[PDB]
């Protein structure tokens, strides 16, 4: 028969837009950014099933802003908890912008 | 002499067939595209089956060739094997070596890999007759077969309270669809076997640990920024 | 330069002989222990070596090796007679299950002669010997002579191994499957082989 | 019961990684990043630490996955940096003994792209000390200093109960790894090393491996001695007599 | 059996280490009188082989 | 000058496709679907219709890429069903002429898994004719048949 | 090759241009963007394949699903569109 | 070769190895002058041999 | 060191076998073709690696031989791995006549181009016509049908000599052809002014020629 | 090598007092003439001339 069609959802693009707008301030003020605190504060704004995607996208946006000078110290970072049910994150603080 | 050798060979063959049959069951109902199962097909070569039967029951017809002290046992085995299937040729190699070949049980077995594809029955696994994902999945299946066999082999040389580690890789994992990845995760989990997979972000498996990589230039030198996530689910 | 393993392979003492044989069209089965092992070990390079001649080195699914020339073959080609394929398909039929109990792998010329006469149609038999022939003793004697001749040709191809004595009794090798029919899921070999022979 | 586990992977002074440690998952670890980020580099590190044999090690590109040897370059040299480099694994046995195994890597100077490799193993390390700390000195500069094997041996020997073993041949290294349950089979000889590497690299690139398929019985069936040694002993009297006659 | 349990088992079974397992031991009773060619002390055990 | 373009690709009686027509795009056309769906098969049909030289065609897996193997089987036969098969391309020339190239494929009965190819070309076909309908006959209640 | 045949060809014909790429999933977003701009600047047609829809906002896309059905196989094709 | 290399993607071993043959076109004006010298050089070969 | 060509084969021999000319040449050589000076490519190739080829073929129990006239050919031994065959007496008659034609300065002005009729005329001028006719048919007595039959047999044998590389037909005309130096092998029984019997014995001992 | 072959004795003998070009070198390329190390075969490559 004749060909049917199906459409995509843009929810994740919208999510990326909110996160990038919310995060732009850190660069502009060159404020030190800690992934642990930011993830813990930002996951509280969405329900549990969506946390994983939010974490991924937030990390994608955050890593573009500068580097963490501690990485050259030879000292590994710890696994910080960011919500209940037991999710963890590992990252040094971002200092060099 | 004679019958007892046949019995030890038969029991060794039987034990190998049974162990393979046990390994075989763990791979039932694995979904990889249109492939739905994998097997290791084990069979006995005819030219050796008849030899084994003759050595079992017609020994009085050939005892001259066995008790002749001018030649050794392995030579006797080689000469009997040439007496049967006379069309076989020998490549100017010592009969001693052919005898020792007949003494090794593995030479009696024929081995194949088969897959239960789609509407069809069991087919021999040929790379050219499969899609990409089906080929990758079948490869993983055979690899876990090998690992299980090797662990069973060595345990008689290891401490009673030691269980070796098991780990395998997969590069360019984006080539597999979600259903195939679910199947692969189920297999490795049931086999207590660790996995490390690389994908250019196209796949986001919820279970396990994830590492985000970004390469940059810093003080005129290449540097990799790394972030990690885990615990979801 | 030349790949190291290819140089090793063709440096082996067994190569000249096998080369000679293969160029002739002989088929290497599992019977020839050393030759078969040699091919198994060095297939990846021998295939490339013979591709330079526009000739293909094929391993049949049953296990035997043989060469197939292309249209642009560098090796002079030659072609079998109709009676040759008739006999070949007969031998493929004789590679049966009751064969094991009937002959224990060793046949005689008479088995094949009588099978050929019984199973084929008279018209193609006359076409084989000569169209002017009609059911005469001399024609049957000539057909026997031709059967022995083509059987020796096939022995050259390696299809059939004569038992080492002057009498004409032989055994059939697995490579005879090359004459065989196409196999489809669940089809009985006897029926399909007969269907082609008809 | 309680199968052992790989716990972590550490890179020091590799191309793009001055000092990095990955904490491996109990079931699945996923590496993710754009093209050229360095994923395959990490797997190269893992396997080279596992099988430190320069005759087998060949990191061909994923495209052209199945071709011949081709070039004389094995693709490893370019992943190192000037100076001293390390790759180490951290393992926990069923006994819960912490063992650290690894190799030291260095670019051999010359026209050609060659590498020098030396295995080593450490046992009894406290749970409080990480590999990166062992292998680097926190000098006043912005970036630490990677310390060679001499400094490392001196630093480790000072510890109480810690043993540092440095191997001269790959065979010894594999023997120790097997005894501690890090690998499923003890690599008697070079042929065993080749088959083990075949397994690993076939898993790495993926697909129905040609070599595994050819020699299926050689891989899946153990070799049994019982059928043989009886007849070697019975045959002995004749063998000696024949040799004496010759 | 592994090397760790080997000494234990060898001590446990003692002289009977090299006996034969035979699940009935009454089927041998008729055969037994014929045993003139055997080790001076033969051990038999009953159980599932 | 206006460069020529490929309008569409048509498959008849392939493995999994009875009669399907893909309409190509001016710049990029993407095929998606789980493993074994039939994407590589579509690629193979296109290239076969472009270069019918049976000596060259050799469809290896994506794995084992670049290995000169001389495999026993070129991998084309299995992608065809019994009976007659087609593969055709519709092209708009720079002269704005519609031309339909293609090949008729057919399995060869016999132990060897061989294939037969016969190229053909059509010019001047009216713009209203679709290849899918041109290559089939409507027999029965919407149960069309393919025609040699 | 197109430049070489400028002499033989008639003045008014420019030959068609088309290439393939299987397992496009091996490329990341930036790489595919580069590839698309290259091919469009050269009036080059492309046909690419991937298990997942890697190009949602450019060109046309088809989705293939295989169904086992009455002891044979049948492929169902449906189109996809950038926005809904 | 061109289409197959595109299909499987990547640096095709065969293409790069013979890049001259694939990229550089042939010229008939060069041949027309070289015909005479070809005759001459053939003759010289003859003599040499 | 290990995995090094020299372990198994001389470099020059491997270099020769890897050449693009080898398969053609090999195929031809095995088929009995003689190689002269005119086919430069082949000849030059032969010259460059002579000893390697000789050594190679030796494996087969066959001699790669170089005649004084500069032409190469294959001579199998009694233990040969490759079959050996002999030419027919009519082939010899045409061979010795082609040899005399090559030498003849009287016809050198033709620049090597000869016609089947000229060959036939020379042959009948020298040999016993009516006695030679016995080979065409046992009843021949000079009839024209039999004379045409003889001419057709000559036409056929000459075509066989072309496959052996002893004569080359013109590109567009098949009634005319050119000779090559390979024909001098037909003079092997007389190139030395000695006792014919001893020469013949020497030749059969060397494997060059058989009686009938 | 093109300069060597192009420029001839009588006029360019005054040019030939340079260390890089001489007549004999054309025959020296006879060594290169016999066999260059070509690898893949199509159409017909043969020699330096
Ligand atoms: N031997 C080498 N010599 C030089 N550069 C190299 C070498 N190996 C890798 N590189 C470079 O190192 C960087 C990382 O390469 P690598 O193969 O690890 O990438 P990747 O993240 O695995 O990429 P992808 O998954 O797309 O294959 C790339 O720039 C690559 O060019
Ligand atoms: N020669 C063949 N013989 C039999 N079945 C085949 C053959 N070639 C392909 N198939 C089957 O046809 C189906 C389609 O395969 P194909 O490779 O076209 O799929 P795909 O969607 O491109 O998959 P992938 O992305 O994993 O490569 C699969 O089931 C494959 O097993
Ligand atoms: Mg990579
Ligand atoms: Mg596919």
């Amino acid at each position: 028969l004749e060909l049917e069609y199906e459409e995509f959802s843009e929810i994740n693009d919208q999510l990326a837009a909110m996160i990038e707008k919310a995060l732009l301030v850190y660069q502009q003020e060159q404020r030190p950014l800690d992934l642990g605190a930011v993830l813990r504060d930002y996951l509280a704004q969405h329900p549990l099933p969506r946390h994983f995607d939010v974490a991924r996208i937030l990390v994608d946006q955050a890593v573009r802003l500068g580097v963490a000078e501690a990485d050259f110290s030879g000292l590994p970072a710890e696994w910080l908890a960011i919500n209940d049910y037991g999710a963890k994150v590992q990252a040094h603080v971002i200092d060099t912008y | 002499s004679s019958k007892s050798v046949a019995n030890i060979i038969r029991k060794t063959i039987q034990r190998e067939q049974n162990r393979i049959r046990m390994l075989n069951q763990g791979l039932q109902a694995v979904s990889f595209g249109q492939v739905r199962g994998v097997r290791l097909n084990v069979n006995v070569r005819e030219s050796h089956a008849i030899l084994l039967d003759v050595l079992s029951e017609q020994q009085e017809q050939h005892q001259d060739l066995f008790n002749s002290q001018r030649l050794t046992f392995s030579e006797a085995m080689a000469k009997l094997y040439q007496r049967l299937n006379p069309q076989v040729d020998m490549g100017q190699r010592l009969p001693q070596t052919i005898g020792e070949e007949l003494l090794d049980y593995r030479n009696y077995l024929e081995l194949d890999v088969e897959v239960n594809r789609g509407s069809d029955g069991w087919l021999k696994a040929e790379s050219g007759a499969l899609s990409t994902g089906e080929a990758i999945g079948t490869g993983m299946s055979i690899l876990v077969m090998v690992v299980q066999s090797w662990e069973e082999e060595s345990r008689r040389l290891r401490g009673k309270d030691i269980s070796p580690c098991r780990l395998l890789f997969l590069d360019e994992a984006a080539r597999l669809d979600a259903k195939s990845i679910a199947t692969l995760f189920e297999l490795c989990e049931r086999l207590q076997m660790q996995l490390i997979i690389a994908a250019p972000e196209n796949i986001s498996p919820e279970k396990g640990t994830t590492y985000k990589l970004v390469r940059k230039v810093f003080k005129n030198h290449e540097h990799v920024h790394v972030v990690g996530l885990r615990g979801f689910g | 330069f030349m790949p190291v393993k290819l140089a090793q392979a063709l440096a082996n003492s067994l190569f000249p002989e096998l080369d000679s044989q293969l160029r002739a069209g002989r088929h290497i089965g599992i019977d020839d222990l050393d030759n078969h092992a040699f091919l198994m070990d060095f297939q990846e390079q021998l295939e490339e070596f013979y591709a330079r001649y526009n000739v293909e080195l094929i391993r049949a699914p049953e296990g035997f090796f043989y060469l197939r020339p292309r249209s642009t073959t560098l090796i002079p080609r030659s072609v079998l007679s109709e009676l040759d394929m008739m006999v070949g398909k007969i031998l493929c039929y004789l590679y049966l299950s009751p064969e094991r109990l009937a002959n224990q792998g060793i046949f005689t010329s008479q088995e094949l002669y009588e099978e050929l006469i019984s199973l084929a149609d008279e018209g193609k038999l006359m076409k084989f010997v000569n169209q002017r022939s009609s059911g005469s003793d001399l024609d049957k004697q000539k057909l026997q002579e031709k059967v022995r001749t083509t059987l020796n040709r096939l022995r050259r191809l390696g299809m059939v191994y004569f038992l080492p004595n002057n009498n004409n009794k032989f055994t059939i090798t697995e490579a005879v499957f090359r004459f065989g029919a196409d196999v489809r899921s669940g089809d009985d070999p006897r029926e399909i082989q007969l269907r082609m022979i008809r | 019961i309680e199968r052992g586990k790989f716990r972590s992977l550490t890179l020091v002074n590799w191309n793009g990684f001055f000092a990095r440690t990955f904490d491996l998952d109990e079931l699945v670890t996923t590496l993710s990043g754009g093209n050229g980020a360095g994923k395959s580099t990490t797997m190269a590190a893992f396997v080279t630490a596992l099988i430190p044999d320069l005759t087998l090690l060949h990191f061909r590109n994923t495209t052209e996955a199945g071709a011949t040897s081709g070039s004389r370059d094995k693709g490893l040299h370019g992943k190192l940096r000037a100076g001293v480099c390390y790759s180490t694994l951290d393992v926990i046995n069923s006994r819960h003994q912490r063992v650290v195994v690894g190799v030291r890597l260095q670019q051999v100077a010359g026209r050609d792209r060659k590498v020098d490799i030396k295995p080593f193993m450490i046992q009894g390390l406290p749970t409080a000390i990480q590999p990166t700390q062992l292998l680097t000195e926190n000098v006043g500069e912005r970036q630490a200093r990677v310390l060679p094997l001499n400094e490392l041996k001196d630093r480790l020997d000072e510890m109480e109960g810690v043993q540092f073993k440095q191997f001269n041949s790959i065979t010894d290294y594999h023997a120790q790894m097997f005894d501690l349950g890090v690998i499923p089979k003890r690599l008697r000889s070079a042929s065993d090393r080749s088959k083990f590497y075949r397994l690993i690299e076939a898993s790495l690139y993926g697909g129905i491996s040609s070599a595994i398929t050819r020699s299926l019985r050689d891989y899946l069936l153990p070799e049994n001695s019982g059928v043989r040694k009886a007849f070697q002993d019975m045959e002995a009297a004749l063998r000696e007599n024949r040799i004496t006659l010759e | 059996i592994t090397i760790d349990d080997a000494p234990y088992f060898s001590a446990l079974y003692g002289p009977a280490r090299h006996g034969i397992v035979v699940p009935d031991l009454s089927l041998v009773r008729p055969h037994l009188e014929t045993l003139e060619d055997c080790p001076e002390d033969l051990y038999l055990i009953e159980g599932d082989p």
